[PDB]
């Protein structure tokens, strides 16, 4: 054979973005130019050690693991090349190119490795897929669970933004197994995020538990399945509001555009606490930071009730007050009404400036949105009151289903804020 | 008295490399969904992952003006809640996938062709249709399964 051996069609991969450029082996080594960096990459003969051939998403790829436990990688090859490289291989490098392609069952299972930079994640004997450690941006660690947050390059795409692993537990190990992998993980990649991460947040519009990751400029929720991102300047108003049986708090987001799920838009976001759910969170910044962008409003480490806490953090973002119970008192010694609503029980609370119905299928109505209001007497005597509330705009909302001592008080209430009463 | 037992076999893609598909969507790295095989082929940096539609549990999409997210959810221990819990994995102490998430950007490059994030629309409606197909032919063959011809 020829001493020397050139190849113009080949591809390297970087960071998920393709790159083309030209190949030549020779017995001084193995020379890549990739075209859009410029770089060119060296592999001398006395380095290689092992040549793996497999079919790769663009044509067929090489794979060269050198003697200094790095792997090269090559792409845009045809199925004929095989043959050449490995006879070049065989009678310049003492190295035989061996076929290896990737599991193809289409299996979300297996086992997983570590090697330098790159992690595969193989079934058995064939590899599935292959992680470059290098190019993790994060990586986040929960119950049994990995988690790894990449960067981002303009040309790719299709970018692979986050990925995560289930791993299950093993004491034999004695550490946690997901602390084993995520140490393993920083082991190899170079990590360089959000303000604070609140887990499992009893959510009740949209209804489960999301976390929720705080940002300059918005709050990712995050769901174990369907996530969702609200800029602040989506937010219209927060309302913290208590129970009518003074053991929970209610804490409602109103937004605008409403965060859409297919054919359902969501007009607010309702979170519910309890008063006796405490918490202690460390901000992802340093004393002086948060000192210049929250001027002071929060700290470094804070401590209290995690209704409270969200509120604050809240509060520090967004700019806007936190609404809350006016001078309101039911019968009941409760700040609300208990009344019914488009076929759902509820309860109405009335603001300082407004009314604010929850939580299936929330409303907001200011005292200045208001055209009246009129307090329908139902059938019997007692126990029903429907507060009917019609808007300047044409909107009436009947509130029915009320009792009578919360009507003879809503009435003293609504006369003194001096509502057309019809 | 006697008794009764069946058996049954987890899904395979492929059983073979030689019957991977060829197509120029999986040559420049975009989520592709072979529909006869029922199987979604993503990029994982230069590697054209496949999956059983019946390894993925469900699929969710955003799009945050910018950039657009796809995320896919597997099935795996403590996940497989529902009607999915006799579904015991053959060997639940390997590492399951749980989340890929893909980001495209919703901008249009300079007079090209399609934009990157409608790539990922395209991905998540056919992924809904294929696993709609899948668990159409699974519920009927179940509920087919130990009939007594009339």
């Amino acid at each position: 054979m020829a001493e020397t051996l050139e190849f113009n069609d080949v591809y390297q991969e970087v960071k998920g973005s393709m790159n083309d450029g030209r190949l030549r082996l020779s017995r001084q080594g193995i020379i890549f130019k990739n075209s859009k960096t410029g770089k060119v990459d060296n592999i001398q003969a006395g380095e290689l050690t092992e040549g793996i051939w497999r079919r790769v998403a663009l044509g067929h790829g090489l794979k060269l693991l050198t003697k200094n436990g790095h792997v090269y990688k090559y792409d845009g090859f045809r199925e004929s090349e095989f043959e050449k490289l490995s006879d070049f291989f065989k009678t310049h490098y003492r190295l035989e190119l061996m076929e290896k392609d990737l599991c193809v069952k289409g299996w979300n299972w297996g086992t997983v490795k570590f090697g330098g930079q790159l992690l595969s994640f193989d079934i058995g004997d064939q590899p599935v897929f292959e992680i470059p450690l290098s190019n993790v941006s994060q990586c986040t660690t929960g119950k049994n669970e990995v988690t790894l947050e990449f960067h981002q390059n303009d040309d790719a795409e299709v970018s692979l933004m986050e990925v995560r692993f289930y791993v299950p537990p093993t004491q034999e190990d004695g550490v946690d197994p997901v602390e084993a992998f995520a140490q393993n993980v920083l082991s190899k990649a170079d990590v360089i995020d959000a303000i604070c991460i609140f887990r499992e947040l009893q959510c009740l519009t949209p209804r489960g538990r999301y976390d929720i990751r705080i940002y300059p400029t918005f709050l990712h929720l995050h769901g174990k399945t369907f996530d969702y991102k609200i800029p602040y300047t989506t937010v219209l108003r927060l309302f913290l509001l208590p129970h009518k049986d003074q053991r929970q708090m209610f804490f409602v987001i109103s937004l605008d555009p409403p965060i859409k799920q297919g054919q359902t838009r969501y007009h607010f976001l309702i979170l519910l606490f309890s008063k006796d759910e405490d918490i202690s969170l460390t901000l992802n910044m340093n004393e002086e930071e948060v000192e210049k962008r929250f001027e002071g409003r929060l700290t470094k480490n804070m401590s209290g009730s995690l209704y409270e806490m969200v509120s604050r953090v809240m509060k520090a973002l967004v700019n806007r007050k936190i609404t809350v119970p006016g001078n309101f008192q039911g019968h009941s010694g409760a700040q609300c009404i208990t009344c019914s609503y488009k076929a759902s029980s509820g309860l109405l609370y009335p603001l300082e400036r407004g009314f604010i119905y929850v939580h299936k299928p929330p409303v907001h109505i200011r005292f200045d949105e208001i055209s009246f209001v009129n307090f329908a007497r139902g059938t019997t005597t007692t126990r029903s009151f429907d507060f009917e509330i019609e808007t300047k705009q044409g909107t009436q909302y009947t509130f029915s289903s009320i009792e009578r001592e919360e009507y003879g008080k809503l009435f003293d209430f609504v006369n003194a804020k001096k509502l057309n009463i019809k | 008295e006697q008794q009764i037992q069946k058996a049954r076999k987890s899904n395979v893609s492929y059983k073979n490399p030689s019957l991977m598909p060829k197509e120029p969507h999986i040559r420049e790295m975009k989520i592709y969904i072979d529909k006869k095989y029922e199987t979604v082929i993503m990029p994982v940096f230069g590697i054209a992952t496949p999956f059983h539609i019946a390894t993925i549990k469900n699929i969710s999409m955003s799009v945050e003006g910018d950039y657009t997210y796809l995320r896919i959810n597997f099935y795996c221990p403590g996940s497989a809640l529902g009607r999915n819990e006799g579904n015991i994995f053959p060997n639940p102490e390997a590492t399951f996938v749980k989340e890929i998430t893909y980001r495209a950007s919703n901008i249009k490059a300079p007079g090209e062709q399609t934009v990157p994030a409608l790539n990922l629309q395209n991905a998540f409606r056919i992924i809904k249709e294929v696993q709609k197909r899948y668990k159409t032919r699974e519920a009927e063959e179940k509920e087919k399964e130990g009939i007594v011809k009339q």
